[PDB]
DNA sequence: GGCTATTCGCCGTGTCCCTCTCGCTGCCTATAGGTTAGACTTTAAGTCAATACTCTTT
RNA sequence: AGCGAGA
DNA sequence: AAAGAGTATTGACTTAAAGTCTAACCTATAGGATACTTACGGACACGGCGAATAGCC
């Protein structure tokens, strides 16, 4: 199983750099108001602030 | 004692033969051995933001046939590295689409 | 015979067996024959190798 | 090994440029009348070996003059002055 | 082959005037020999590294070849352990490449 | 945010619904960029906008509808797309990565770009 | 040969058709006549008239 | 089959993803790798045949100012030969020459990254410690390519972006 | 009543299959023209050598 | 072109 | 002031080279007439096409 895998990743990086072969940095800022919502923590039910476990990489 | 003994894997190349119909010197270290900067290579120079090196790694290292001459006298005689022409593979490119 | 001696110590690069390939015919170059002149020395013909 | 074994080397590439280099100079140290006559007869000049009648005609001289010097200094290019410091390119 | 250059030439055969040593052409045959135990894929090059190397290249067993599945075109089951195998193939000795 | 590059390349093209007026087949994949810039090349002269839908395209085929035939070529399924290529006239631009790297002039970016 | 064959789909022929057509398999008329064409085809209709009375006696 | 015009185009051996994008290129070695804890992490062990082969130029170069040999030719004999005299002013040149080392695959960014060389007795790239999880490479057989950076432009970029004190955290999660 | 169009299925062809490295074997006859190659007879270029006079050095 | 092998 | 060396003359001898001519010896082409007249993996995707039903001519 490790080779067929291995395999397929490479194509699949090659796939994903393809794509991205032309996103590079251009301006320091656009000043675009948009954006996204981030949840951070969830307010429990009895009422608290627990960090979001997924929050180091969102 | 593996009979995979370091004498018969060390190897090094700074110049010598070129392949036939293309440059990009011949690789293995039977013949001299060229190592292969493949592609996943140039990714993670791109992903560097090194360019230079990477020009002059693809050019004047591997195919230019006019500009590895150049580099060799630039060294030998101490003078900067010339400007990178263009390789040779690509007009073979050129030549077969036409 | 052009063939190193039995049980020789030997390096990269020295002459195990000693063979001259025919050159044929090669234009030479004025350069060349100024120094060869300059040498006074054999031009020879039978390539090396 | 023959694949492309035809090719340049860029080491005799460079070594018949410094050659030419120290050829120049070497025959710029003597006098000039020796050395034009010692370029054109083996062609160095311009690619073409002439022979003592070229060059007598070339400087309105008999040929036999310039046998006499391109042998004066065929003799006198012995001098270690001048083999010396080209004596490892042959 | 032999036979179909035999038959080929009987119907140019003189009667009578035919030997069988007249008819036959071996060379077909020592050729087909001769260019099996050369190239052929399972008349590999010894591999005496050592003695157990040269013991067990003889006593291996190669799924591929003329006849055979190849690397790429062979899956992935094929590859596995069957329940059959015990006592008649090893399990544990195996390439570790591809 | 790798992720959230791939999904933004992912999303740059807009299908035709209604072609207006304008040079627009029906179907076409067309990116948001070019199509607002031809709305605002038609809101004058007359207006006719030529509505459209976002769409969801796979990373193979974002990466061969690029502007540049040689980068696609390099990528996989050649004579089909030079076929293409060919019959469009189509020119080539230059501006990518692979681009640069295949041709052997200094990439434009990292330490290629034009201000460093 | 490259599907969809450009060639057929510009001059509208289909694969098979074209193929035959370019490795020589069947015929293909490349012009025809138009109004001359209305006048002799009342004169062929006399002169296939005469010849399907010919076959018909026969 | 004989191999059409197109054939040279097309698929992993086609022109296009063997010899355009991926070169081989000079100026390049190979050796197995051992750890070396003795070394500081900008630093990578190098054998002293092959940095002799790999810089022969500049060696010669600098043993021609040197004086060591007469001319060009001459020092190229005494390299060829190996001759006593030529180590130190090998030790000479190598110093403060940056210099790039890749292990097969290069999964991420950090495939490859430059260290400064410095001379081993035998024939094993001598690898520090540290930046082992960095290439993913293990000691026990593992090959790693080194690669020479010659322009002044290489030069400092293999210094600045690739040195490997300057990549400590990974650009994937930091 | 039959054929075609608008709607589904169905099947066939094409494309892709990680990287880097090491070692070893694979009938006959007849014409006509080129062809250089090979020797003869010129040269043209080269080498030796006598001689002598003038200039420079000790 | 074909074999075998290392990571 | 004398001697030695170099820079010239001239002739005399010598050898490569080279321009004709040969010859002979390869080399490229044509032709052959009793009668015979038919080979020997697997997944994704899209485009070219089975099976149906309804409407129109
Ligand atoms: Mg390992």
């Amino acid at each position: 199983d490790t080779a067929l895998r291995t395999a397929d990743s490479g194509y699949l990086t090659r796939r994903l750099v393809d794509v991205s072969q032309d996103v590079i940095v251009r301006e320091h800022d656009c000043q675009t108001e948009r954006g996204i919502v981030v949840e951070l923590a969830e307010r429990a039910p009895d009422g608290t602030l627990i960090r979001d476990p997924y929050i180091e990489t969102s | 004692k593996l009979h995979h003994l370091v004498d018969d894997k060390i190897h090094a190349r700074s110049t010598g033969p070129y392949s036939m119909i293309t440059q990009q010197p011949l690789g293995g270290k039977a013949q001299f051995g060229g190592q292969r900067f493949g592609e996943m290579e140039c990714w993670a120079m791109q992903a560097y933001g090194a360019a230079y090196t990477l020009q002059e790694l693809l050019t004047i290292k591997s195919d230019d046939t006019v500009g590895r001459v150049k580099v060799y006298e630039a060294i030998v005689k101490g003078e900067n590295i010339p400007e990178p022409g263009i390789p040779e593979s690509f007009k073979v490119l050129l030549k077969e689409l036409q | 015979r052009g063939i190193v001696r039995i049980g020789a110590e030997v390096r990269d690069g020295d002459i195990l067996v000693g063979k001259v390939t025919p050159k044929g015919e090669t234009e030479l170059t004025p350069e060349e024959r100024l120094l060869r002149a300059i040498f006074g020395e054999k031009a020879r013909e039978v390539r090396d190798t | 090994f023959i694949e492309d074994s035809e090719a340049v080397v860029a080491v005799d590439a460079v070594s018949f440029t410094l050659l030419q280099d120290q050829l120049q100079s070497v025959l710029d140290t003597l006098s000039e009348r020796e050395a034009g006559v010692v370029r054109l007869r083996f062609g160095l000049t311009d690619g073409q070996p002439r022979t003592l009648d070229e060059i007598g005609q070339v400087y309105g001289v008999t040929r036999e003059r310039i046998r006499q010097i391109e042998s004066k200094t065929m003799s006198k290019l012995r001098h270690p002055s001048r083999s010396q410091v080209l004596r490892d390119y042959l | 082959r032999m036979e179909r250059v035999v038959r080929e030439r009987m119907t140019t055969q003189d009667v009578e005037a035919i030997t069988p040593q007249t008819l036959i052409n071996i060379r077909p045959v020592v050729a087909a020999i001769k260019e099996f135990f050369g190239t052929s894929q399972l008349s590999q090059f010894m591999d005496q590294n050592n003695p157990l190397s040269g013991l067990t290249h003889k006593r291996r067993l190669s799924a591929l070849g003329p006849g055979g599945l190849s690397r790429e075109r062979a899956g992935l089951e094929v590859r596995d352990v069957h329940p059959s195998h015990y006592g008649r193939m090893c399990p544990i000795e195996t390439p570790e490449g591809p | 945010k790798h992720i959230e590059v791939i999904v933004r390349q992912m999303l740059r093209r807009v299908t035709i619904i209604d072609s207006g007026s304008t040079e627009f087949l029906p179907g076409s994949l067309i990116d948001r960029a070019e199509f607002e810039a031809e709305n605002r090349r038609v809101v004058a002269e007359g207006g006719e906008p030529a509505a459209g839908r976002p769409v969801l395209m796979g990373i193979t085929k974002a990466s061969l509808a690029t502007d540049s035939w040689l980068s696609a070529a390099s990528f996989q399924e050649t004579t089909r797309v030079l076929t293409d290529a060919a019959i469009n006239c189509r020119s080539d631009k230059l501006n990518g990565l692979k681009e640069n790297v295949i041709i052997g002039k200094l990439i434009p970016a990292g330490t290629g770009i034009n201000r460093y | 040969k490259g599907v969809p064959s450009r060639l057929g789909y510009l001059l509208d022929l289909a694969p098979k058709d074209l193929e035959k057509i370019i490795y020589f398999a069947a015929y293909v008329i490349t012009s025809v006549d138009e109004e001359m064409r209305h006048n002799e085809l009342s004169t062929l209709e006399a002169e296939m008239a005469v010849e399907r009375k010919a076959v018909e006696d026969q | 089959p004989l191999k059409s015009l197109s054939d040279l185009l097309k698929g992993k051996q086609g022109r296009f993803r063997q010899n355009l994008l991926g070169k081989r290129v000079d100026y390049s070695g190979r050796s197995v790798i051992v750890v070396g804890p003795q070394l500081k992490l900008h630093q990578c062990g190098l054998p002293k045949l092959m940095a002799l082969e790999l810089f022969k130029p500049f060696v010669m170069k600098r043993l021609v100012d040197l004086n060591h040999a007469q001319n060009i030719k001459s020092a190229k004999r005494m390299v060829e030969r190996q001759r006593p005299q030529v180590w130190d002013v090998l030790e000479e040149v190598i110093a403060e020459h940056p210099v790039l080392l890749n292990r097969a695959p290069t999964l991420h960014r950090l495939g490859i990254q430059a260290f400064e060389p410095m001379l081993v007795e035998g024939k094993a790239i001598q690898l520090h410690p540290l930046v082992c999880e960095a290439f993913n490479a293990d000691f026990d057989g593992d090959q790693m390519a080194v690669h020479l950076p010659l322009s002044a432009e290489a030069q400092a970029e293999a210094r600045i972006l690739m040195l490997s004190s300057n990549n400590i955290l990974s650009p994937a999660s930091g």
